[PDB]
């Protein structure tokens, strides 16, 4: 149930 | 400036239960943390799937302390590397991306104690994480202090209460926000007689005796988080242990075990100064 974090960090 | 919380010590405000800790110096069954109550609490987060791995703690602007089992545990084929994780600092809510409040960071290098014993009893369950770039402190982000020999000597005594925090299981549903529980340190003999596992000098156990009435414990998801104590000498918070292992959660006659941070400070110093 985790809210989507910014892709900028996923990169 | 470690251990002095911007929203408490610095304004001369006491949190709702710190008094219980101070009065003793003669998460299951916990409660919601207050905002800014544990500014060093760090969340180990997995990219894919996106998931909470463990708790951890901020010890400086570049270093994070956690349990080695959070990163490497062969029995469960667990063996994470820098690129598999994200460190989230400044959080309160477990699942929400706290925009403008939390900071997310990438890892540059993981360091696992060379003698971590995953085969038997999680002896020396400790690991350090070098972040890529320094985190900036704020009202919700501030490092905890590491104990020196003297502080360890006077505080790590049976009966003295410490505090554990985490977003792990509430029962053996996960919480909405960070939970907190204050637990008393237990006599080695008692820790030894409560399990079949071989206990070493690098661990300590905490929790209430079955007759003590009060209860509480860490649980799955809490691993790697900090067990801290407030020094009545200088008013700072020091991390004395790392949530390590247990056989069940809040089981009567059972206790949670923690990595003895002081006993391993030489390795910690060694790493930090040898690698920045
Ligand atoms: O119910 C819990 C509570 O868990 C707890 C309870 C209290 C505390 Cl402070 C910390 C943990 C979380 N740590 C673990 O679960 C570690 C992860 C690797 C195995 N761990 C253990 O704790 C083992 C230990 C079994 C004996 C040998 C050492 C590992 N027990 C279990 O796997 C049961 C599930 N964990």
């Amino acid at each position: 149930d985790f809210e989507e974090i910014p892709e900028a960090y996923l990169a | 400036d470690c251990g002095l919380r911007p929203l408490f010590e610095k304004k001369s405000l006491e949190d709702k239960t710190e008094r219980e800790l101070l009065e003793s110096y003669i998460i299951v069954e916990g409660s919601d943390a207050e905002i800014g109550m544990s500014p060093w609490q760090v969340m180990l987060f997995r990219k894919s799937p996106q998931e909470l791995l463990c708790g951890a703690s901020l010890i400086s602007d570049r270093w994070v302390l956690t349990a080695a089992h959070c990163l490497l545990y062969p029995p469960w084929d667990k063996n994470f590397t820098e690129n598999d994780l994200l460190v989230r600092i400044g959080k309160h809510s477990r699942t929400r991306y706290e925009r403008n409040i939390e900071k997310i960071s990438m890892l540059e290098k993981i360091y696992i104690h060379p003698r971590y014993n995953w085969r038997e009893n999680l002896d020396r369950d400790i690991a350090l994480m070098k972040l890529k770039k320094p985190v900036a402190f704020s009202d919700y982000i501030h490092p905890v202090c590491l104990p020196d020999r003297e502080t360890a000597a006077s505080l790590l005594q049976a009966g003295y209460k410490g505090r554990v925090t985490g977003w792990g299981n509430l029962k053996e549903g996960q919480p909405s926000v960070l939970q907190v529980v204050n637990l008393p340190i237990v006599e080695r003999p008692v820790c030894k007689d409560s399990t079949r596992i071989r206990i070493t000098d690098n661990m300590f156990c905490a929790g209430y005796k079955p007759d003590e009435g009060k209860r509480g414990d860490a649980c799955e998801g809490d691993s790697g988080g900090p067990f801290v104590m407030k020094s009545p000498f200088n008013n700072r918070w020091y991390q004395m242990g790392i949530v390590s292992w247990g056989e069940g959660c809040d089981r009567d006659g059972k206790y949670g075990f923690y990595t003895h941070v002081f006993r391993l400070k030489k390795w910690i110093q060694k790493v930090i100064d040898q690698f920045g």
